[PDB]
DNA sequence: GCTGCCCGCCT
RNA sequence: AGGCGAGCAG
């Protein structure tokens, strides 16, 4: 037998490998895999019927020696028109390598006199060895019968893989990465110049710390210049082999240039960043994002300040490294503001020591604001919940896990699979502004409701067509994931240990997460259906109408209004005041709608709304400013416009005359040329050729 | 296009923006509707918006450089325009 | 990432 | 007639 905890995947040649760690890491390549093709009979024929005929054609065309072939019964209640609800299906495993044409799909409309529908035509291999094996998220897999791993193995099919109950998850090697960064104005390319790199291989201390660095104009490591440095980076970094590498904005801006440093320099080792061995790159290097993803497969990219890292940071404004910092650790860090186009890191020592140990500091910072806000678990528990890529789960997906979750609870259930407002009141509001979250609306009305696939009839050739409300698929799932939630509060109602207690933390967000995405699967999509859609949109709309009139009641006055939040104005200048109000009209909306659990979100002590989405305000936690949708937030408005504009809202008749007085000195200011140029620096991006422009 | 033409045609002969403002408004027998959508323009075909550019008169010729009119249009040089 | 249409705003 | 912001369908 053979052990391996698997973590991420990739596909090549018509063949699946899964990177995993047996701890050291380890491969195992699939191949035999079948994409499981299931044709619908006609009316009057059977599965037998559509083997005699199609199996000898499929041997014909993809020359096989044998073909596996069974009947199975399955169910359909999806959104494509007059495919009946149940029926005998065919179920060919047509492999994904074949002698010839491997590259070559049956098309889904192929209309014969035994079968007139197909299913499974195009799909994928990572995706039909993870639904067929039923493998939730990374596990344990029993394991019976290239890379720059020490261990490599293969298996000749699919079912050699089984999964593991076994809760735990063995150490990990991680790595941090923060990269200082040049810009050439001649190529307009940035140009590496020192890496910080610090492996955490089990306030944490490293077990290792490194720094590369190449002089920009003329352990530490030092080099002649970028190649010999980039070089030893790829060396080293197959000799750490780690198992998730970490940093901030990893995901579209440093991992992004490290990799195009990788090729202008023409490195053979660059398959070092991920796990698998390549010797040229891709042919055609949008896109770039995606070869990237596919090469690094094999290491794990832990961002930090990206989408769903800063989901988990909401009180981050700009999440850059010394905010997160602070807001996640409660530690000061100023940041060094280091340009290497200056002369003197060309011959002052002291100062590109002072840039070394500014990209440590980064370095660390990064990592313990990782392992900190504990983006590693709370992904690997949304993952085991839905069953898809945790690779996909740190890239930051939406159709991610609203369809790998559907997948696999639908296929566990033999169901065939289709293929692949109120006007905001603006102005200042004196008195305190409580956030509620009503990111539980939408499931809560499919439990209640019991709207899915299989309950509500809808005339499936007229998708604009609202149909009637009816327990179901989707409702059961959410009521299982709701009463798992349930019981977590439970436990956290009872338990003593922080420890555990913030792993139950961890474990009542995902499900929160995990609840509260599952819109995204027929709302936006591989489960669009526009009726159930348009359905709970109204029913939400009515739910939001009781609330508008339940706050009317309560001597409330909304300012702002959404499916997503709902915006109150407590009547109260007092923090107490405002929370039992808010604590009261969440009781009484939870009473209106006993499955409709809402909670305050955020606290404005002084609130500036401007428009929907166009706010400012006072949040409370202490008091903190918060912005979302004016000027200050754009790239078109200097940095001199966004200190303007915060301090502008930090004083708001006083407080008008003092922005009289602070806007004629910043006119003083100006008109004599008495502020740095850098702070009235302006940004705009061209999303395509500078010539190629009307206006 | 008629409004292009007749405004800065009213300009050319010497109206001022004030009672330009008045006759235009007198004209449409909402004011909500009006300063939202048609003082920005008419105040900036006078040049007192944007770039500062009091736009010169349109000529003959650039009367008649304009898409020819058709129903519900009236600018033009009716020597064409009409039969 | 690309196109059509609806509205809001400026030249 | 054009650009900035969104929402929609392909
Ligand atoms: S030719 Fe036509 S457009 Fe030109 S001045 Fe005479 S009437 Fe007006």
């Amino acid at each position: 037998t053979f052990q391996m905890f698997w973590l991420d995947y990739c596909e090549v040649n018509n063949t699946l490998i899964l990177f995993g760690k047996v701890c050291v890491s380890a491969m195992v390549q699939i191949n035999g895999l079948c994409r499981e093709l299931f044709f619908l009979p006609r009316e009057g024929k059977t599965p037998t019927d559509i083997h005699e005929e199609i199996i000898p054609l499929l041997m014909d065309k993809y020359g096989l020696d044998n073909i596996r072939a069974k009947p199975q019964k399955m169910k359909y209640s999806f959104e494509l028109p007059d495919i009946p609800s149940e029926s005998d299906y065919l179920k060919v495993l047509l492999p994904y390598q074949t002698p010839k044409s491997s590259r070559d799909t049956i098309p889904s409309d192929l209309s014969s006199d035994t079968f007139y529908h197909v299913f499974g035509g195009n799909s994928n291999i990572f995706e039909s060895f993870v639904i067929q094996n039923r493998i939730m998220g990374p596990c344990w897999l029993d394991i019976k019968g290239a890379s720059h791993c020490a261990v490599e193995v293969s298996v000749d099919k699919p079912q050699n893989i089984t999964p593991t109950t076994t809760k735990t998850m063995p150490n990990l090697r991680c790595l941090s990465l923060s990269i200082q960064t040049l810009m050439n104005p001649k190529e307009n390319k940035q140009e590496i110049v020192s890496i910080t790199l610090s492996a955490y291989r089990n306030n944490i201390k490293p077990d290792d710390l490194c720094t590369l660095v190449r002089p920009p104009q003329s352990r530490v490591r030092l080099f002649n210049n970028e190649k010999a440095m980039l070089s030893c980076f790829c060396a080293m970094l197959k000799v750490e082999d780690p198992d998730v590498i970490i940093g901030h904005r990893l995901q579209n801006v440093y991992l992004d240039v490290l990799a195009h440093r990788m090729h202008d320099l023409n490195i053979p080792t660059f398959s070092s960043i991920g796990r698998r061995l390549r010797r040229t790159w891709p042919e055609k290097f949008n896109m770039n994002h995606f070869f990237i993803s596919d090469i690094c497969s094999g290491r794990l990219i832990c961002d930090i300040a990206n989408e769903m890292g800063q989901s988990l940071t909401p009180k981050c404004q700009s999440w850059d490294l010394s905010e997160m910092y602070q807001v996640t650790c409660e530690k000061e860090h100023k940041p060094l503001d280091i340009d290497y186009q200056n002369p003197q890191y060309q011959n002052d020592v002291n100062s590109m020591t002072m840039a070394l140990q500014e990209n440590i500091t980064n370095c660390m910072i990064s990592a313990e604001v990782s392992y900190r806000i504990q983006l590693l678990t709370l992904t690997k528990q949304l993952t085991n919940l839905a069953g898809n890529a945790w690779a996909q789960t740190l890239g930051g997906t939406r159709a991610g896990r609203n369809e790998y979750i559907l997948l696999h609870e639908f296929s566990r259930n033999g169901f065939i699979v289709p293929d692949k407002v109120f006007e905001p009141e603006k102005g200042l509001h004196k008195n305190y502004v409580l956030v509620m979250d009503f990111n539980s609306l939408y499931p809560s009305i499919i439990q209640e409701f019991n709207i899915c696939f299989t309950t509500v009839d809808r005339n499936k050739e007229d998708i604009d067509e609202l149909p009637s409300v009816p327990q179901g698929v989707l409702p059961r799932l959410l009521a299982n994931l709701v009463d798992r939630r349930r019981e977590v509060k439970k436990v956290m109602k009872t338990e003593t240990d922080p420890h555990k207690r913030v792993q139950c933390d961890i474990r009542q967000q995902a499900l929160k997460l995990t609840a509260n995405s599952m819109y995204g699967c027929l709302g936006y999509s591989r489960f669009y259906a526009k009726p159930l859609a348009m359905l709970v949109t109204n029913k939400g709309r009515e739910i939001l109408m009781n609330t508008r009139q339940l706050a009317e009641s309560m001597n409330l006055l909304v300012v702002y209004g959404d499916t997503d939040s709902v915006m109150i104005d407590t009547g109260c200048d007092n923090y107490a005041d405002a929370i039992k109000i808010g604590l009261g009209f969440k009781r009484l909306v939870n009473e209106r709608y006993r499955l409709l659990e809402i909670d305050i979100d955020n606290v404005f002590k002084k609130l500036l709304l401007h428009a929907k989405k166009k706010y400012a305000a006072l949040t409370v936690n202490t008091t903190v400013l918060e912005v979302k949708g004016l000027d200050m937030k754009r790239r078109e408005f200097c940095p001199l416009s966004r200190d303007v504009s915060i301090h502008v809202l930090n004083t708001i008749e006083e407080a008008l005359q003092e922005v009289y007085d602070y806007l004629e000195d910043i006119r003083i200011k100006v008109e004599t040329n008495n502020i740095r140029i850098d702070k009235y620096k302006i940004n705009m991006k061209l999303s395509k050729d500078p010539k190629a422009y009307p206006g | 296009y008629g409004r292009q033409q007749l405004s800065l045609f009213l300009k050319g002969i010497g109206l001022s923006a004030d009672e330009a403002l008045k006759f235009w408004s007198e004209a449409f027998t909402t004011m909500e509707k009006f300063n939202k959508e048609y003082r920005y323009s008419f105040r900036h075909n006078y040049g007192l918006e944007g770039n500062r550019i009091n736009y010169k008169p349109w000529d003959c010729h650039t009367i008649l450089s304009k898409p020819r009119p058709g129903r519900g249009d009236y600018h033009g040089c009716p020597f064409r325009d009409w039969s």
